C-alpha cells in the first residue's frame, strides 16, 4: 500500500514514501547521531553528523534530509560512517572552549556523549582557537556564544513556533556567529525552550546558573497549574529543594514545549510562604499558634452556623480533593454556597452538561480543523501552547484563523472582523463577508474564553455564539463526531469545580452574604470586607499570603502543587495528577487532610482517611476524575442549545478587550508569579 | 628553607597555630548557606 | 429536602441506552420546570448507570439503571424528585 | 597567586568520592563568577583515596601532607569551606612545593 | 572583610549569620566561629587589568599545568573588560 | 594491537566441542550451552539436574571437575524465576574452568550438593541468608553473615541499601537497642546512565 | 607477564603445619628470585592503556585539548 | 508430586519488610521521560518502579538532608509492565501505572522549505 | 496454577508442623528468661509468641507456611543454644520507641504520616 521495502544492516522495513534514512533507522530501533535535527523543526544539513553509508554508493548521504529510495541498504556501524563521525567531531571540537567544568550543560551535553561514543579520544589540533563576543538578549537566557556549534535550532524554533524572526546568522566563515545584529531582547511567552533545544551550553538559564549538576537531581513527573492546559512537566529536586522545571513530551498537549512562566516561576514557591497556623490576636494582630488551637476555634465557630451564613470560595491552583472535601463538609452543614473566583454563566444549562465549558475539540483537533474563530481571547498569553498548535496548523495544513475582539499581536497573521460582539448575530444572519468562508469551509471551530464571560454581558454573548454554532453547523455540513464550539479557561481548577458542582461565580455570596467564609486560594480580591457583615469569621487556606491572607481571621498553611498528589483538569476534560516532589515547609499540610481533621474535630467526621478513598469519592461524584490521561466524548449540545435559546439577555456596546494585551501582563497572574523575583526582572526589562 | 625558601605569598599564615582540639579557640562547624525559604510576615496593624 | 441530582452513565453500551433516551426526551423540560435545581449529567466509559440524589444535610441515595428503558428511567427519576 | 579561590563548583569531587563525603552547594557570586557557598567534607567518611584531587581540573582540593589533626569530639572532623581554606592558607608553602615535585608524574 | 552583626557575630564570605533569635548560636558559646578573613572577591579586585595588543588572548593561570585549562577571551568590546571564568583576571585591548 | 586484548580460537573450539559433548550426554537437565568471546563456557540446566550434572563433571574421566571454586546467586527481579544460581568449577587435570547455572525463585528451592562438594556447606547457607533461597538436604542452614535476629534477605534488589533498622546503646535499659533508621545525610542517588547507545552489538529490537 | 619469569613452587609431603610453614618461607624466597628479574627486565614506556575512554588522560593534555577534558569529565562523573 | 495452589501469590511475610513500609506506601510504574536537554532515547527503553517521596528535612548541625524513609533511593528496572506489576503484587504494594508515551511518526520534507505557494517556506537557510 | 510443593501437600499438614513448632517454643520459653536474666514474665513471653504466630495467620500457601516454619526453627535453635543474647531477644518488645499513633489526628498534628 504505497509502502517501500528498505534494509537497515540487512533487516527489512516497511516505510512510507518521503521517509528518511534516520526515520527508518528509528523504526528499526537504531538511532543516528544528531546536532542540527529535531522532529518539530525544519530540516537543515549543517552539522554533517548524521552521515551514513549506502551499499553500492561512494558518497555518504545525510540521513536527516535524504528520503529513502526502494532497495537501499544502510550501513550504520560501517568504517565509512564511523570515519565521517570521527572527522565531524574533530572539526566540532577544534574551536570549542574547554568550559565543561563551568558549563551548566555539563552532564547533559549531547556533544560530550557523542564525542565519547562516536568520536575519537585525542586532538590533532595544535593551533589557536577563536573567541566570540557574548550577547545579552534577556534576563532569562544567558549567552556564551563561543560555544555555539551553528546548528540553527534557535533560529528555526523562533521563526517557526514563536513567530519572531529576530535571530539569525550575521557573517560568513568561521568568523560567522549567531544572534541579533543589535542589542535586542528576546522576551516571548516561549523564550526559554531555546535553552532545552540548544544542544550545548551556549544558551543557558540565568536562574539555574551554577546551582546544581544533572547527576544530583531527583526527577519527578507532574503537571502545570499556571494555566488550564495541563502541560506535562518534570520537577528536578536536590536535597529536598526545587531547582528547576523541565517539559515532558506529551504529543497531544504540549509536545516538548512549556511556557516561560511555568519554567521560571519555581522561585515563587520559596517566598511569602505560609508556614504556621495563624490566628487573630486580641489587638487584631495575626499571631502564630498550633493546629489544635486553630482547628478547634474554627470548629467552634462552625458549630454555631449553618445554611446561607456559611460560604466557601475557591480560587485557582486548588485541588479537586480539597474541593470535594469542602463540599462534603459544607453539605453536612447544609451550606451549598460553594463558589469560584472565576465565572461561568449560571443561566441556561450552565454546569449541567459537560459538553459545555470545555474544549470539545481535542487540543489536537486544531491539526485537523480548517477554520478557527476566536472570541474575546489572547491565547498567546492565556494557554500559549494552544496558540502554538494553532500556528503549527497555520504553517503546515494552511489553516484559516479569524479573531473577534481587540486588535492583538498573535504570533501569526489573522483576519480581523471587529471588536464588538454583534458580529455574532450578523454572521448567524448572513450579512457578513465571513459566511462566504464558513460556507465553503468544512471542519470549523469556534472558541471562546472566560475573559469575555467575566463581563456582566457574560451569557448573552455565549448564547449568541451557540446560535451561530447551530447556524454554521446547518450551513456547512458537518458530522456529529466533529465538534465546533469550544470554551477556554485561564484557570486550572475551574473544570474540576464545575464537574464537582460549584456555583461558577460570586453572585450567591453577594446575594445572601455569609457570616462564616472558607476562602481557599482566593488571592484575587474579588470579594473583600466591603461586602460582608462586620463580624464575618473567615478562614484562609492556601500556600501564599498575597491578598486574602491579611484580611483573615484564621490562617491554615497548606501545600502547593510541588508538594502534594492532587488531580487537576484542563480545558479538554483530561484529568491529570501531580506527584509529591518536596514535602511542605514546616507545619504546612495537605488541604484535604486539614479539612478532614477539622470535620473530625467539629463532630462531622468524614469517611475519607486516605487519598484512594478521596479518589473513590471523586469517582462517585463524577467518574471521569480518575480516568487519567483519557478524555471522554460528549453528545448533548443539541439539548444544551435547545435550552440556551430561551435566555433573553441583550449584549452591550463596549467592545470585548482581552485583559492580557502585552507580554508585560503574561507574567504576574497568580500569587506564585507575584512572589517570583524573576518575573519582576522580566516585567522591568519589558517596560 | 634557609637555602630553598618558600614562595612569598600573601594570604599565607604568618603565625602558625598548633592543634586546638579542646582549647577555647577550637573549631565549631556550621552551615555556610543562607536561609532558603523566606516566610510571610504580616503587618503590625489590624484591618 | 433534595438539593442535587447527578446521573452517571456511559456510551456505546446497552446499560445506558435508556438513560440516553431519557436525556434526549425529557431533560430540557425538567430543567425549565425546576431551573434552580442542579442536575449533573456525567458520562464515562464502562460504568453501570446510576442516579445519585443528594438531600439537605449530607445524605444521598442511588439506584442502578442498567438494562432499563427510558420509561422506567423516567419513573425512577420522578420517584426520586417526589 | 592573586588570592582568588580555585574551586569553580564543578562537583567532580563529589561525584567520584566513593564514600559520598563531599557536600557542595554553589551560586553566582555578586561579581558574576562560579563559586561555592558551601563545601563540606566528613573526615569520618573519607577513606583518603585522592580521587578528588585526581579529578579537580584546577588543583583546588588537595589531600595535603598533615596527619596530626586528631580531636576530642566527633564534631571537629566535619570540615567546611572555612576550615579547608584556612588549612590551605596554612599549608600552601608545602603543598605547592610537593605539587611542583610530583606534577610531572600525573 | 569580616564585619560583625548586631548580635556580635562575624559575617562570612557568603553572608551567613545566625539570626539573633537563633538557638544555634549555642555551639559558639565558650568557643569561636571559624571564619576566613581573606575574601577572594576583594583580593582579585585588588589586581590590575592586563593589556594586550591582540583582540583574542589565552589564559591558563600561570604554569602550563598547576594553572587551569587554556581558555580564549575576546577583546572587541572596548566598553568593558574580558574576564576569565576560572581565575577572575581581566584583560583589555589597548 | 597494543591496546586490545589477544584472541585465541583454540579454546573456543575446545569448549564448544565439550559443550556439545556434555549436552548430548545429558540432553535432559540441559539447555542454553554457550561459550563467550572471552573463552568461558556456561551450561544452563534445570533445577532437577544439579547433582546429576555436578557428579558427572566431577567423576567422569574426561571432565574431572573436582574443585568448587565458587557458588553464587544473582537477583533479576524482571523474570519469574528471579534467582539465578551459579557454580564455578575447576579441573586441574586439564587446567580448565566451567560455569553451571540454574534458576529458582521464592518458594521454589534447590537441591543441596554437600554430598558432591562439601565446600557448599557454607556457600549455601550464605545464599539462604543473603538472597533467601532454601536448599533441600542441608544438615545445618542458618544465618551465617547477618545478625541473629535479622529479618530480611539484604543482597536482593528490593532490600534497601541502608536497611530498615539501626542500633544504639540506651542507658535506661542498659542494652544495644534497635530502632528505625534515621540518617543525618540521606544517601544520594546519582543518575548516571547515558541516553546514547554505547554498544550496538547488544541493541535489543523494539 | 609471569610467563616471562622463572620461579619454583614448593610442595609438601605430609600436609602439616610444618610443611606449610616451610612452603611459605620458600615462597618468600622465590619472591626475591622474581623481584631480581623484574628489576633487571623493567621495560620503558607508558603505564596505562592509551585509550582515554577507559583510563584518564594526563593533566596537561586535559588542560590543553578538548577531547581529553571531555573524557576526564565523563570518566570522573 | 505436583500440587495445585491457585490462590494469589504473596511473600510479604518473607520479605521481612514491615507493615508501615508495606501498606502505608504508594508505588509508581512508568518509563522515565526523555530529558529534553538531550536527544538520546537509550533511557526510555526499560520500565522503572519507584516509590512515593517523604519528608527530607535539614540537619541543624551541618544543614545536610536527613530522612527516615529507607526506600527513597529504591529504583527497580524491568523489561515489561507485566513483570513490574507482578513483582509489585507479589510484594504487596499499591501501584499506579503509566503508559509508554511513544512519539508520533512525522512527515519531513526538506523541499517544503522552498515552496512556491505554501507557508512552510523558510526565511533563513 | 499447578506448582511444586515444599515439605507439605496441604495446609492441614502445614498447620500440624506449625503446632509442633508452637509446642517447642511454648515449652522452651521460660528457660530463656532463666538462662539470660530477662526482666519480663513468662506470661509476657508467651503472649509475644502468640502475637508473632497470629501475625502470619492470613497465610494460605503451604510453601509460605513451610518457609516460616523453617525460619522459626532457625530462631529456636539460635535461642536454645545460647547464640542470641538478652539484646536480640528483647529486640521483640520495642521498649525504647513510641509507635506511630493509630489516629488520623495524632498523625496530622505532628507529621505527614499518612
Ligand atoms: S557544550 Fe559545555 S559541556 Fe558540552 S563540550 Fe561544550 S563546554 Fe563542554
Ligand atoms: S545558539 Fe545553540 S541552538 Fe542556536 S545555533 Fe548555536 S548551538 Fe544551535
Ligand atoms: S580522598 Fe577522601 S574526600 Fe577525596 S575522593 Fe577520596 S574519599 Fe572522597
Ligand atoms: S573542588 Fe575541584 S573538582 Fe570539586 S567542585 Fe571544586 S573545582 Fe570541581
Ligand atoms: S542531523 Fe543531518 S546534517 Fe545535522
Ligand atoms: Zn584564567
Amino acid at each position: 500500500s504505497n509502502l517501500i521495502e528498505v534494509f537497515v544492516d540487512g533487516q527489512s522495513v516497511m516505510v512510507e514514501p518521503g521517509t528518511t534514512v534516520l526515520q527508518a533507522c528509528e523504526k528499526v530501533g537504531m538511532q543516528i547521531p544528531r546536532f542540527c535535527y529535531h522532529e518539530r523543526l525544519s530540516v537543515a544539513g549543517n552539522c554533517r553528523m548524521c552521515l551514513v553509508e549506502i551499499e553500492k554508493a561512494p558518497k555518504v548521504v545525510a540521513a536527516c534530509a535524504m528520503p529513502v529510495m526502494k532497495g537501499w541498504n544502510i550501513l550504520t556501524n560501517s568504517e565509512k560512517s564511523k570515519k565521517a563521525r570521527e572527522g565531524v567531531m574533530e572539526f566540532l571540537l577544534a574551536n570549542h572552549p574547554l568550559d565543561c567544568p563551568i558549563c551548566d550543560q555539563g552532564g547533559e551535553c549531547d556533544l560530550q556523549d557523542q564525542s565519547m561514543m562516536f568520536g575519537s579520544d585525542r586532538s590533532r589540533f595544535l593551533e589557536g582557537k577563536r573567541a566570540v563576543e557574548d550577547k545579552n538578549i534577556g534576563p532569562l537566557v544567558k549567552t556564551i556564544m563561543t560555544r555555539c556549534i551553528q546548528c540553527t535550532r534557535c533560529i528555526r524554533f523562533a521563526s517557526e513556533i514563536a513567530g519572531v524572526d529576530d535571530l539569525g546568522t550575521t557573517g560568513r566563515g568561521n568568523d560567522m556567529q549567531v544572534g541579533t545584529y543589535i542589542e535586542k531582547m528576546f522576551m516571548s511567552e516561549l523564550s526559554g525552550n531555546v535553552i532545552d533545544i540548544c544542544p550545548v551550553g551556549a544558551l543557558t538559564s540565568k536562574p539555574y546558573a551554577f546551582t546544581a549538576r544533572p547527576w544530583e537531581t531527583r526527577k519527578t513527573e507532574s503537571i502545570d497549574v499556571m494555566d488550564a492546559v495541563g502541560s506535562n512537566i518534570v520537577v528536578s529536586t536536590r536535597t529536598g529543594e526545587v531547582m528547576r522545571i523541565l517539559p515532558r513530551m506529551h504529543e497531544d498537549i504540549n509536545e516538548e514545549w512549556i511556557s516561560d512562566k511555568t519554567r521560571f516561576a519555581y522561585d515563587g514557591l520559596k517566598r511569602q510562604r505560609l508556614t504556621e497556623p495563624m490566628v487573630r490576636n486580641e489587638k487584631g494582630l495575626l499571631t502564630y499558634t498550633s493546629w489544635e488551637d486553630a482547628l478547634s476555634r474554627v470548629a467552634g465557630m462552625l458549630q454555631n452556623f449553618e445554611g446561607n451564613a456559611v460560604a466557601a470560595i475557591a480560587g485557582g491552583l486548588v485541588d479537586a480533593e480539597a474541593l470535594v472535601a469542602l463540599k462534603d463538609l459544607l453539605n453536612k452543614v447544609d451550606s451549598d454556597n460553594l463558589c469560584t473566583e472565576e465565572i461561568f454563566p449560571t443561566e441556561g444549562a450552565g454546569t449541567d452538561l459537560r459538553s459545555n465549558y470545555l474544549l470539545n475539540t481535542t487540543i489536537a483537533g486544531v491539526e485537523e480543523a480548517d477554520v478557527v474563530l476566536l472570541v474575546g481571547t489572547n491565547p498567546r498569553f492565556e494557554a500559549p501552547l494552544f496558540n502554538a498548535r494553532i500556528r503549527k496548523s497555520w504553517l503546515h495544513n494552511d489553516l484559516k484563523v479569524a479573531l473577534i475582539g481587540s486588535p492583538v499581536d498573535l504570533t501569526y497573521r489573522y483576519d480581523h472582523l471587529g471588536d464588538s460582539p454583534k458580529i455574532l448575530q450578523d454572521i448567524a444572519s448572513g450579512r457578513h463577508s465571513f459566511c462566504e468562508v464558513l460556507k465553503d469551509a468544512k471542519k470549523p471551530m469556534v472558541v471562546l474564553g472566560s475573559s469575555a464571560l467575566q463581563r456582566d454581558d457574560g451569557a448573552a454573548i455565549l448564547v449568541a455564539v451557540s446560535n451561530m454554532v447551530q447556524k454554521i453547523r446547518v450551513t456547512t455540513g458537518v458530522a456529529a463526531e466533529w465538534k465546533v464550539m469550544n470554551i477556554l479557561h485561564r484557570i486550572a481548577s475551574q473544570v474540576a469545580a464545575l464537574d464537582l458542582g460549584y456555583k461558577p461565580g460570586v453572585e450567591a455570596i453577594r446575594k445572601n452574604p455569609p457570616k462564616m467564609l472558607f476562602l481557599l486560594g482566593a488571592d484575587g480580591g474579588c470579594i473583600t470586607r466591603q461586602d460582608l457583615p462586620k463580624d464575618c469569621f473567615i478562614v484562609y487556606q492556601g500556600h501564599h499570603g498575597d491578598v486574602g491572607a491579611p484580611m483573615a481571621d484564621v490562617i491554615l498553611p497548606g501545600a502547593a502543587y510541588t508538594e502534594k498528589s492532587a488531580t487537576y483538569v484542563n480545558t479538554e476534560g483530561r484529568a491529570q495528577q501531580t506527584k509529591v516532589a518536596v514535602t511542605p515547609p514546616g507545619l504546612a499540610r495537605e488541604d484535604w487532610k486539614i479539612i478532614r481533621a477539622l470535620s473530625e474535630i467539629a463532630g462531622i467526621t468524614l469517611p475519607y482517611d486516605t487519598l484512594d478513598q478521596v479518589r473513590n469519592r471523586l469517582e462517585e461524584v463524577s467518574p471521569n476524575l480518575v480516568r487519567y490521561d483519557d478524555i471522554e466524548e460528549t453528545n448533548y449540545f443539541q439539548q444544551a442549545s435547545e435550552l440556551a435559546k430561551l435566555v433573553n439577555q441583550e449584549v452591550l456596546a463596549d467592545p470585548l478587550v482581552p485583559p492580557q494585551l502585552t507580554i508585560k501582563d503574561f507574567y504576574m497572574t497568580d500569587s506564585i508569579s507575584r512572589a517570583s523575583q524573576t518575573m519582576a526582572k522580566c516585567v522591568k526589562a519589558v517596560t | 628553607p634557609t637555602t630553598n625558601p618558600p614562595t612569598a605569598r600573601k594570604f599565607i599564615w604568618t603565625n602558625h597555630k598548633f592543634n586546638v582540639s579542646a582549647t577555647p579557640e577550637q573549631y565549631v562547624p556550621y552551615s555556610t548557606t543562607r536561609k532558603k525559604i523566606h516566610e510571610w510576615v504580616p503587618p503590625s496593624t489590624p484591618y | 429536602g433534595l438539593r442535587e441530582i447527578r446521573v452517571h452513565l456511559c456510551q456505546r453500551s446497552p446499560g445506558s441506552q435508556g438513560v440516553r433516551d431519557f436525556i434526549v426526551q425529557r431533560y430540557v423540560e425538567l430543567k425549565k420546570a425546576h431551573p434552580n435545581l442542579p442536575i449533573l449529567i456525567r458520562e464515562c466509559s464502562e460504568v453501570q448507570p446510576k442516579l445519585w440524589a443528594r438531600y439537605a444535610f449530607g445524605q444521598e441515595k442511588t439506584v442502578s439503571l442498567n438494562n432499563l428503558s427510558a420509561d422506567e428511567v423516567t419513573r425512577a427519576m420522578q420517584n426520586v424528585l417526589s | 597567586p592573586s588570592g582568588e579561590e580555585r574551586c569553580i563548583a564543578c562537583k567532580l569531587c563529589e561525584a567520584i568520592c566513593p564514600a559520598q563525603a563531599i557536600t557542595i552547594e554553589a551560586e553566582p557570586r555578586a561579581d558574576g563568577s562560579r563559586r561555592t557557598t558551601r563545601y563540606d567534607i566528613d573526615m569520618t567518611k573519607c577513606i583518603y583515596c585522592g580521587f578528588c584531587q585526581e579529578a579537580c581540573p584546577v588543583d583546588a582540593i588537595v589531600e595535603g601532607p598533615n596527619f596530626e589533626f586528631s580531636t576530642e569530639t566527633h564534631e571537629e572532623l566535619l570540615y567546611n569551606k572555612e576550615k579547608l581554606l584556612n588549612n590551605g592558607d596554612k599549608w600552601e608553602a608545602e603543598i605547592a612545593a610537593n605539587i611542583q615535585a610530583d606534577y610531572l608524574y600525573r | 572583610g569580616v564585619q560583625v552583626s548586631p548580635s556580635g557575630e562575624k559575617i562570612t564570605h557568603t553572608g551567613q549569620v545566625y539570626d539573633e533569635k537563633d538557638y544555634r548560636r549555642v555551639r559558639f558559646v565558650d568557643r569561636q566561629k571559624e571564619v576566613n578573613e581573606n575574601f577572594a572577591i576583594d583580593l582579585i579586585a585588588q589586581q590590575p587589568v592586563n593589556e594586550v595588543e591582540h583582540r583574542i588572548i589565552a589564559c591558563d593561570g600561570g604554569g602550563g599545568a598547576l594553572g587551569h585549562p587554556k581558555v580564549y577571551i575576546n577583546l572587541d568590546k572596548e566598553t568593558k573588560t574580558g574576564t576569565c571564568g576560572y581565575c577572575g583576571l581581566q584583560f583589555k585591548q589597548h | 594491537r597494543p591496546t586490545v586484548r589477544p584472541r585465541s580460537d583454540v579454546t573456543h573450539k575446545q569448549l564448544s566441542a565439550f559443550g556439545e559433548y556434555v549436552a548430548e550426554i545429558l540432553p535432559k537437565y540441559v539447555q542454553q550451552v554457550q561459550v563467550s568471546c572471552l573463552d568461558e563456557l556456561e551450561i544452563c540446566i534445570h533445577p532437577d539436574g544439579v547433582i546429576p550434572t555436578l557428579t558427572f563433571l566431577r567423576d567422569h574421566t574426561n571432565a574431572q571437575f573436582k574443585s568448587l571454586a565458587d557458588l553464587t546467586a544473582v537477583d533479576v527481579p524482571t523474570r519469574q524465576n528471579r534467582f539465578e544460581i551459579v557454580y564455578n568449577l575447576l579441573s586441574l587435570r586439564f587446567n580448565s574452568r566451567i560455569r553451571v547455572k540454574t534458576y529458582a525463585d521464592e518458594l521454589t528451592p534447590i537441591d543441596s550438593i554437600v554430598s558432591v562438594h562439601i565446600a557448599a556447606n557454607w556457600y549455601e547457607r550464605e545464599v539462604w541468608d543473603m538472597f533467601g533461597v532454601f536448599f533441600f538436604n542441608h544438615p545445618d542452614l542458618r544465618r551465617i553473615l547477618t545478625d541473629y535476629g535479622f529479618e530480611g534477605h539484604p543482597f536482593r534488589k528490593d532490600f534497601p541499601l541502608t536497611g530498615y533498622v539501626e542500633l544504639r546503646y540506651d542507658d535506661e535499659v542498659k542494652r544495644v537497642v534497635a530502632e528505625p533508621v534515621e540518617l543525618a545525610q540521606e544517601f544520594r542517588k546519582f543518575d548516571l546512565n547515558s541516553p546514547w547507545e554505547a554498544f550496538p552489538a547488544y541493541r535489543q529490537p523494539p | 607477564v609471569y610467563d616471562q619469569v622463572e620461579f619454583d613452587v614448593p610442595i609438601g609431603s605430609r600436609g602439616d603445619c610444618y610443611d606449610r610453614y616451610l612452603c611459605r618461607v620458600e615462597e618468600m624466597r622465590q619472591s626475591l628470585r622474581i623481584i631480581e628479574q623484574c628489576l633487571n627486565k623493567m621495560p620503558p614506556g607508558e603505564i596505562k592503556v592509551d585509550d582515554a575512554k577507559v583510563s584518564p588522560p594526563k593533566r596537561a593534555e586535559m588542560k590543553t585539548s578538548m577531547e581529553s577534558l571531555i573524557h576526564h569529565f565523563k570518566l570522573y562523573t | 508430586q505436583l500440587i495445585t495452589v491457585d490462590e494469589k501469590l504473596d511473600i510479604t511475610t518473607l520479605t521481612g519488610v514491615p507493615e508501615e513500609h508495606i501498606k502505608t506506601r504508594k508505588v509508581r510504574i512508568f518509563v522515565p521521560a526523555r530529558n529534553n536537554m538531550q536527544s538520546g532515547v537509550n533511557n526510555t527503553k526499560k520500565w522503572k518502579m519507584e516509590f512515593d517521596t517523604r519528608e527530607r528535612w535539614e540537619n541543624p548541625l551541618m544543614g545536610w538532608a536527613s530522612t527516615a524513609d529507607p526506600l527513597s533511593n529504591m529504583v527497580l528496572t524491568f523489561s515489561a509492565k507485566e513483570d513490574a506489576i507482578a513483582f509489585a503484587e507479589k510484594n504487596g504494594w499499591s501501584y499506579d501505572v503509566e503508559e509508554k508515551k511513544v512519539p508520533k511518526p512525522k512527515s519531513k520534507s526538506y523541499g517544503a522549505n522552498f515552496s512556491w505557494n505554501k507557508r512552510t517556506r523558510v526565511s533563513t537557510k | 496454577t499447578s506448582v511444586k510443593p515444599i515439605f507439605s501437600r496441604d495446609l492441614n499438614e502445614a498447620k500440624r508442623r506449625v503446632r509442633e513448632l508452637y509446642r517447642a517454643w511454648y515449652r522452651e520459653v521460660p528457660n530463656t528468661v532463666h538462662l539470660m536474666q530477662l526482666d519480663i514474665t513468662v506470661k509476657q513471653g508467651r503472649d509475644k509468641v502468640r502475637e508473632m504466630f497470629m501475625k502470619n495467620a492470613h497465610v494460605t500457601d503451604p510453601r509460605v507456611v513451610d518457609l516460616l516454619v523453617i525460619k522459626g526453627k532457625m530462631e529456636l535453635q539460635e535461642t536454645i543454644k545460647v547464640w542470641k543474647q538478652r539484646t536480640h531477644v528483647m529486640r521483640f518488645f520495642h521498649e525504647t520507641e513510641t509507635p506511630r499513633p493509630k489516629d488520623f489526628l495524632s498523625k496530622f498534628y505532628m507529621g505527614h504520616d499518612p
